[PDB]
């Protein structure tokens, strides 16, 4: 295609401290390493420029970052990974006019070994049915990586579109993930059904886990 | 010692203008070399990073083909401000703004050619919702066992949760709100407990959202 388009790999990077890390960014088409920059970004702030021009650190910078590469592919290497270095990293295309363009993220994260979620389903509140809405909650507690799959089922119909997930970042103490996943119901149409099933598949579960439960039961 | 601060109103219902200014503190708008270049980048949440558009130190306005039909970047030169105007906002323009400086590219062969100066950003929530307290909803546990609360229905951010006034802290899970379709925002904070004392201890959630000056303690008994 004819526009510039920056794809990084790996899409996730997990790591401890003290390896070194390897960050690539492709480009469509062959770039001058001029217009080639790399930033960090930690969560709940703004993005700060490591690299620019390919391989020249900016004000500040420790030595352990590094940039290397020409035309189509550029590296960015950490040696000796620090714990401040857990972040995500962008690269950017910046020419000799706009429009510029940025790759679309490398999320470095802690390495742990592979855990199973522990699933939980939560049937809603009387307290909430009294009002008209019925909202079933799924919880996937302390799990890695953070790759998970929550199918909702409602009568054995897999459900779509109507459910909304989020995850916490990294636990500080065991570098596991939580998930949420809230599935909302009017309460008209959740009376209508029985058997309410949250299925997870996770790469620490030799078969997909089900946690449901039967309405008024 | 170079900086950026950033100022304009984040809490937009659809169809409105967002409108965000930039100063500039520590250079000129041209720079020394004219050779300034003023840019605003986009991040939806959860997402990466997206480039809006760019005034250089001549005045030349590029912007994003995504944005080029309703963004004005514009500049006052007097003042060393700079601005960006989105007209017709909807939910696909909620993110965190931020503006930044780079640098041109001539005579690159000889400081940093890139955006090395950020501001703070400004967290932009496109909604159709008002001020509004949340409800708080029990997630009662059915030998590891789980209860949590819901804080359901509120805006805007943020809410705090608690668990026994702070008593309780190992094996607490608050996850990120997600923003309803409502333009409500919904919340749950859930926590691991030992199953053999579901019968003695007593575990109760205190949800407080100051915009709305709502304070609700919410206990989670079992079914």
């Amino acid at each position: 295609v004819h526009e510039i388009v920056l794809t990084q790999s790996p899409g996730t990077l997990s790591l401890s401290p003290g390896e070194k890390a390897t960050l690539s960014c492709r480009a469509s088409q062959s770039i001058a390493s001029t217009y080639l920059a790399w930033y960090q970004q930690k969560p709940g702030q703004a993005p700060r420029l490591l690299l620019h021009q390919g391989y020249n650190r900016a004000t500040g910078i420790p030595d352990r970052f590094s940039g290397s590469g020409s035309g189509t592919v550029y590296t960015l290497t950490i040696s000796g990974l620090e714990p401040d270095d857990f972040a995500v990293y962008y690269c950017q295309h910046l020419g000799t006019s706009p429009p510029y363009t940025f790759g679309q993220g490398t999320k470095l994260e802690i390495k742990r070994t592979v855990a199973a979620p522990s699933v939980f389903i939560f049937p809603p509140s009387d307290e909430q049915l009294k009002s008209g809405t019925a909202s079933v909650v799924c919880l996937l507690n302390n799990f890695y990586p953070r790759e998970a799959k929550v199918q909702w089922k409602v009568d054995n119909a897999l459900q779509s579109g109507n459910s909304q997930e989020s995850v916490t970042e990294q636990d500080s103490k065991d570098s596991t993930y939580s998930l949420s996943s809230t599935l909302t119901l009017s309460k008209a149409d959740y009376e209508k059904h029985k058997v309410y099933a949250c299925e997870v598949t996770h790469q620490g579960l030799s078969s997909p886990v089900t946690k449901s439960f039967n309405r008024g039961e | 010692q170079v900086q950026l601060k950033q100022w304009g109103a984040g809490l937009l219902k659809p169809s409105e203008t967002l409108s965000l200014t930039c100063a500039i503190y520590g250079e000129s708008f041209t720079g020394s070399w004219n050779d300034q270049l003023w840019n605003w980048i986009r991040q939806p949440p959860g997402k990466g990073l997206e480039w809006i558009g760019e005034i250089n130190h001549s005045g030349d306005i590029k912007y994003a083909s995504s944005l080029k039909s309703r963004a004005t970047v514009s500049a006052d030169r007097s003042k060393n401000q700079f601005s960006l105007k989105l007209r017709s906002v909807s939910g696909a323009d909620t993110a965190t703004y931020y503006c930044a400086r780079g640098r041109r590219a001539v005579r690159w062969w000889a400081a940093n050619y890139g955006f090395d100066v950020w501001s703070q950003g400004t967290p932009v929530i496109v909604s159709s919702a008002s001020t509004k307290g949340p409800s708080v909803f029990p997630l009662a546990p059915s030998g590891t066992a789980a209860l949590g609360c819901l804080v359901k229905d509120y805006f805007p951010e943020p809410v705090t949760v608690s668990w026994n006034s702070g008593a309780l802290t190992s094996g607490v899970h608050t996850f990120p709100a997600v923003l309803q379709s409502s333009g409500l925002y919904s919340l749950s904070s859930v926590v691991t407990v030992p199953s053999s004392s579901l019968g003695t201890q007593t575990y109760i959630c205190n949800v407080n959202h100051k915009p709305s000056n709502t304070k609700v303690d919410k206990r989670v008994e079992p079914k």
